[PDB]
């Protein structure tokens, strides 16, 4: 009735034209679940690694046929016969079946696809919404969106070291209003960039990568777009950063060389000077979030940055924690960062994703459910964000259905919740003080 | 001061009924079937004010006033999913209640009755329905 | 209506006699109108879309309605329209009148 | 059990950040269907118009709350009670309830959303795939895709007057191989443009808009990308054009002015000169498709172009025919074009879409199911193409999930069909001799 | 089939012999849920009040016929027709229908009984365990039990001012072993009290209330029982205190007068002296938690106590926060305590209970789901503790089944969880360091 009868994987395309896989789960009564895996990384020291074919004559070595065969010929036989509502048991069985810390034998993509498909099939069997199945009865908080609007760093050729600039409409009454505000600021920025003769064609996440003079130019243009849309910066819409400082960090010189992206006249700053630069940016602009402000190995720099700025601006560790429970626990013990970026494919299963989210929540940190560069039409991360009541999501810009699908799912969730739906905005930043 | 004088109540009926509400087609909303009892009471009271003095006509005037305040709130016509209350707007625009308040002797009572006759006459003039 | 429900036989009769495919539409005064003017009036707000249409007619004198059931404290099923109710009926009103010439 | 008990529309976003709507249909037994509407045009004399709010405060006048209320208040009361498998009856009831030729009262978006949601709910009730429900048991043909890869005209600042350039992998054995070839050519072109220093960001349809020297430069770079991926131009992969010649048409002088897009020195061409230019392009390059080669009102030019090139080149009428049965019938009678571009939202109803496809097929024309600039995660047009056995689809490039979703659905359909699945490729161009 | 059809209420007895109510909910398909209410307080400025009949002829004025009639006549007609899985909507509807901030119109007992009955009926309809329905798929943590061993204060004639002494077997590997250790220490202490001539009769919560020579004698006897059972104090089993300082606090002189419970020769301490005395007790004994260490209105003293001992010792606010959202927010903002005692009948609704639990969790506080002095055979708070993964519970001693029922429910939950179940023990005290 709920016993899993069929587990079947196939190879599909992601939003970047690269192969990924999807897994379909069928039970006895006809309950159906489909999980599509976002594209992650096949290399990593302590992050779950996805399995790639490595056949240079097929998709440039990015095929996912090996992981499809792993699902169809290994995982399917182990999982068929389980109860579809035994998500923790199935995920534990798959982890034990892989037998390696980084899920390299079967592939983290294969395991994640089976986990998502099983969870969705169980929600289909129970005839409950997916967020209701995942987070229980008390799921009401619509996450505060952190919408990427301008790209820098290695995502653009402009002289900007920081990788992402984002708008956070934390002053909106509802999620529907926040989405409308974000879309209107997006279109106002599009108009402003057209007037200035800058490029408008969008990147991987749907945001622009224009030719700016620097970080201050981009932040000021974002402020101008916010005001052109008709909203107050620092009251209605705030600014978030994704510096990705690990890209321009000299390991042996222990400096943050901005010259890699900002020309030979840029500022090569130490960890302390980087802290003062971030503090200057926070005191100058309505910046409420900074992501990857220090290198993934600059633990002392992260602790000093948290001491200096951890009470007024959210500090998110993306590569600092790489959704690893061990790294998150060490960072909590050492008072480094106050927020973790949750990526479901960098850990492997939904059980461990929720374990990381609850460990971050129990320590006062904020969990930000995040997209990847290669996404799909699957919008499970919106259901994860609502189910955990995380209160924050980072699912891209307002310009591609790889990103807009999550916003549409959040709109559907808010409509379904109705009068019990809650949008908290600045209250979602419970890691901050006042 | 007084709202009704012998030189203006006729002209006052013009301004009272020309501003009454109307359907989109232009016809009136009030009909004679709604103000029938009020006109009957006014006519009877005017008829009795000739022979019988005012010290025992106070109760008839109070009955006329309570009847006005009843028929104003009772009658309603619903057109195009929109309800309207024509007798109340007739009383409001024509200042019927305020005129009833100033009735203190035979002369003002007869002036008020003639004002009511003017109102119904001119309402019939501009296409009012029975 | 809580004491009763739509019967299954009437629902089936309405289903494959296809009475819902032959709806009639009315304006605010209850006069029959085409679906185009019904849509026009509903859009402009001159018609209430809820109480302004009918599902044709089901042929065959079928009962429209069946009793609805509920659970007692014992966990048994019981009709919703039966129970303690009340207790006030008197006997009758015997009015004598033993003089009326009753026609045969 | 199949009786519709709920029709509910809600306003969501599209792939460009502009509002659209989605409809959900629930039947008595719990069968569920969801239809999302691609964004079309609210203006046009001889095509179905969409209903926009026009309130400049909300979304810049592009809100869809009016059409959502038309579904929830007008269409819902009429449709609730119908059998969900009565697609034609529901569609004709909606058309009669609208009463206008252009569906401007209810909105074409509203009617199309209800039509798609009803078709999907009927397929869900019958527990059959959507293409099987739409087209019957004999659904086997996988469309040959025309993948947009380079954009010019109004979508690029380069001196190119042709709006779109496309690759057609008609030499593939299966659709899976065709998709792999398209993705590899896309990535090879991306590498070539990166080496050339041209911009690599994608547009609305997922393709690049580089600054080429001209049309010949763009076609030559496309051929270089095809050969860099290891495929033969003219045998494995062909080239299609979307000229959109109505954009640079000087109607007053009855001349085609390339000076609008290709600079001040661009050549000026009459109808005969435009035919000669298209023929020269066909002879020089492996061009198998030309779309909107003439203006939507140049009927004599269309007749001359079909007489000259119709025996060996597919000529598609997009603005010429506007998914109109009357315009298509007139073109069939006058031997104008040999193909029609089918957009479901330009006609507003699945019944009329299938009527137009059947009319095109019965006259030897090919029907090409197409996308719009703003799409959704809805991939119904793939099921429409497979259900009709149309043999051709045009659903964008290989770079955004608004486009990748249709290719993923086609991959799923091909996997479902198994051995039955057919990919004609060059044989799907049955309008061409030999 | 999930529509709430019947809501019945009746008057039953609690563990103290005083009346309470129970509510049964039948849905359309026959799903059944029974919720019993623990006895609470009908008076209180900022806690939910329960409705008593006030008839001194019946049950000494403690009958619950008025609230039973409120459920049977008022609440039942409002709730019937709702979906049984719409717990948040049902709870909001009951709160709105009461129309009082402290739920004094209908009674908190009535609303809580309907909430519990609805949640259990929804879990029965879905055929899922109650903790799975309440907390979702990621419910695995078996709470660490702080179980009462010795009583004092107003619950005993001993010269001890501290209300409760508790044992916490946080060194146990599993919850089964923790329960076994608690039972064996309970029996060893019973033997020790018997060999000393002290009375071994149990109180309301199941613990002993013997006469000692003071607090130090009580803690010494508990440590001796821990060693006699074979376990190491400070590694296997820890000591918890519940001072209930509001009982022996004089607000006029702002001193904690131990002379109320310890006799004429007792010492009178100020806020600083009280904090010093708690610090000396912590440094002398393996005390891991102190509950109500300072008066409920002494915010400065609570802040000083958290400044001194709040890093290494858990500080639970029972009367300090009274399970109130506003008090919890004020304490979080003011850095007062690091734990909250959650009593479900102090608010009267499961939705608000879970909201308070998540609010405490997000601030780094621990939520301790607590029993009441008058309890029932209902064991829902065990499922509440597991569903929220709170990691700590407080359900009395190891005697009366009004306590043992919750432990049996936790044993059942651990057995169903199997290999998934986690007993964190000392790791569930995440509000502390290292
Ligand atoms: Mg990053
Ligand atoms: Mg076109
Ligand atoms: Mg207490």
């Amino acid at each position: 009735m709920s016993i899993i009868t069929d587990v079947y994987a196939r190879e599909v395309l992601d939003s970047r034209g690269n192969p990924t896989l999807e897994v379909e789960v069928y039970t006895e009564s006809g309950a159906f679940g489909r999980g599509m895996v976002p594209s992650g990384a096949s290399t990593g020291e302590h992050e779950a690694v996805e399995l790639r074919d490595g056949d240079k004559a097929r998709y440039g070595g990015l095929g996912t046929q090996k992981a499809v065969d792993n699902v169809n010929n290994v995982i399917a036989e182990h999982i068929i016969g389980f109860d579809v509502r035994d998500q923790q048991g199935i995920d534990r069985a798959m982890i034990a079946l892989d037998g390696t810390p980084n899920k390299g034998k079967l592939g983290a993509n294969a395991i994640l696809g089976v986990s998502i498909a099983v969870a969705r099939a169980a929600a289909d069997y129970l005839e409950v919404p997916l967020y209701s199945y995942l987070g229980g009865f008390n799921t009401k908080v619509l996450p505060t969106p952190m919408m990427n609007i301008i790209n820098g760093g290695s995502h653009s050729d402009a002289p900007i070291a920081f990788q992402e600039f984002m708008i956070v409409p934390a002053g909106a009454p509802t999620f529907k209003e926040a989405l409308r505000w974000g879309a209107e600021i997006f279109h106002a920025l599009k108009k402003i960039l057209k007037e200035r003769g800058l490029e408008t064609a969008v990147g991987d996440e749907g945001g622009f990568a224009p030719r700016f003079n620097g970080t201050e130019d981009g932040v000021e243009t974002i402020i101008k777009a916010i005001e052109a849309a008709g909203y107050v910066p620092g009251k209605d819409v705030f600014i978030g950063l994704d510096c990705a400082s690990s890209e321009f960090y000299d390991a042996e010189h222990k400096v943050y060389g901005y010259t890699k992206f900002e020309g030979e006249g840029a500022a090569v700053r130490t960890a302390a000077e980087q802290i003062d630069y971030l503090e200057e940016l926070v005191n100058k602009y309505p910046i409420i979030t900074i992501e990857d402000g220090m290198d993934e190995n600059d633990w002392d720099g992260w602790k000093a940055l948290t001491e200096r700025l951890g009470g007024k601006v959210q500090l998110v560790g993306d590569d600092f924690f790489v959704t690893n429970t061990a790294y998150l626990e060490k960072g909590i013990a050492e008072h480094a960062a106050n927020s973790i970026l949750i990526k479901v494919n960098q850990i492997g299963t939904l059980t461990e994703t929720f374990d990381a989210i609850e460990m971050a929540k129990e320590a006062g940190y904020t969990a930000v459910v995040s997209h990847r560069s290669g996404e799909t039409e699957d919008s499970t991360i919106a259901d994860i964000a609502v189910a955990t009541n995380a209160g924050q999501i980072k699912t891209g810009s307002l310009s591609r259905t790889d990103r807009i699908a999550k916003y549409n799912q959040l709109l559907r969730i808010e409509d379904q919740l109705g009068e019990v739906a809650e949008y908290r905005g600045l209250k979602s930043f419970y890691n901050l003080k006042k | 001061m007084a709202i009704l004088t012998d030189e203006n109540y006729v002209d006052k009926a013009e301004r009272a009924i020309s501003l009454l509400e109307k359907d989109n087609k232009g016809n009136y909303l009030l009909t004679t079937s709604q103000i029938r009892k009020l006109l009957s009471l006014c006519s009877s009271l005017y008829d009795r004010s000739k022979e019988r003095k005012f010290d025992e006509l106070i109760n008839d005037v109070s009955y006329l006033r309570v009847q006005f305040v009843y028929q104003s709130g009772r009658n309603s016509v619903r057109v195009n999913r929109q309800t309207f209350f024509p007798v109340k707007d007739l009383v409001e625009k024509g200042q019927i209640l305020e005129a009833l308040k100033e009735i203190k002797d035979r002369e003002t009572l007869q002036r008020f009755c003639r004002y009511m006759e003017a109102l119904v006459a001119y309402f019939k003039f501009y296409g009012g329905k029975d | 209506m809580k004491n009763f429900k739509i019967s299954s036989t009437y629902r089936a009769a309405r289903k494959q006699q296809k009475t819902a495919n032959r709806k009639s539409f009315y304006n605010d005064e209850g006069y029959m109108i085409s679906p185009s003017e019904w849509a026009d009036g509903v859009i402009k707000g001159l018609i209430n879309p809820k109480n302004s249409w009918s599902n044709d007619h089901v042929k065959g004198y079928l009962p429209r309605v069946s009793p609805r059931s509920h659970w007692t404290k014992n966990g048994y099923r019981e009709y919703l329209g039966i129970g303690k109710s009340r207790d006030i009926p008197e006997k009758e009103p015997e009015v004598i009148e033993m003089m009326d010439l009753e026609l045969v």
